[PDB]
This record gives C-alpha cells, sequence and structure tokens, in this order.
C-alpha cells in the first residue's frame, strides 16, 4: 500500500 | 474544487477528495533534486530530533492555503508561488523526503 516515501512525492511532488 | 492550480492540484493528488486539507506545498523541481536534500543541510526538526535537512538552494513551490469561506465539499484555496529553501525529515534506506518541516 503507499510508503510514506511514496505518499510524500503524491502530495509534493510536481515534476 | 474550481479553478486554479492549487484547486486543481489537490483534487488530481487526492487531498480534497475526502476532506480540505489546510495547507499543502507543491515542488516544481525534479524528484531525484528534491531527494537529494536529504544529504544537504543537516537542522534541527521543529520538533527536536536531528533527521530534517535544509536545501542548499530555493526551489520553485506553490503554497496552497485553504480560504477562511471554505467548507468540504467545496474546498477553496489560496494559491501563492515562491522560491524558497525547503527543510524535509528523511527516513529510510535509501534515506528520502518523507515529510516537509517547513520553506524558509
Amino acid at each position: 500500500k503507499e510508503t510514506a516515501a511514496a505518499k510524500f512525492e503524491r502530495q509534493h511532488g510536481d515534476s | 474544487s474550481s479553478s486554479n492550480y492549487c484547486n486543481q492540484m489537490m483534487k488530481s493528488r487526492n487531498l480534497t477528495k475526502d476532506r480540505c486539507k489546510p495547507v499543502n506545498t507543491f515542488v516544481h523541481e525534479s524528484l531525484a533534486d528534491v531527494q537529494a536534500v536529504c544529504s544537504q543541510k543537516n537542522v534541527a526538526c521543529k520538533n527536536g530530533q536531528t533527521n530534517c535537512y535544509q536545501s542548499y538552494s530555493t526551489m520553485s513551490i506553490t503554497d496552497c492555503r485553504e480560504t477562511g469561506s471554505s467548507k468540504y465539499p467545496n474546498c477553496a484555496y489560496k494559491t501563492t508561488q515562491a522560491n524558497k529553501h525547503i527543510i524535509v525529515a528523511c527516513e529510510g534506506n535509501p534515506y528520502v523526503p518523507v515529510h516537509f518541516d517547513a520553506s524558509v
């Protein structure tokens, strides 16, 4: 399911 | 849940589909350059733990802040664009960002 590192990217990434 | 970047992106990234999240920051940099911050300037986190790192340079960010008139389901956001140093808390192996601590 979603790791903490995956959640950070989903929430804050915008490459 | 109308138009503007924050309304669109908070919804698309599943931050406001089931609540209106008060604040969220989007970083307009390649993900690997954000992950590179975990080996940059080590600083204390607000909570006194020391697994936080501050970026050597500023990065392009968009701050999304809920307006005082936003109520679920119609979340509304104020969009502010800024170039700031980011502070991230890092964990794991690979040692990677898991929380934002600030922007300075």
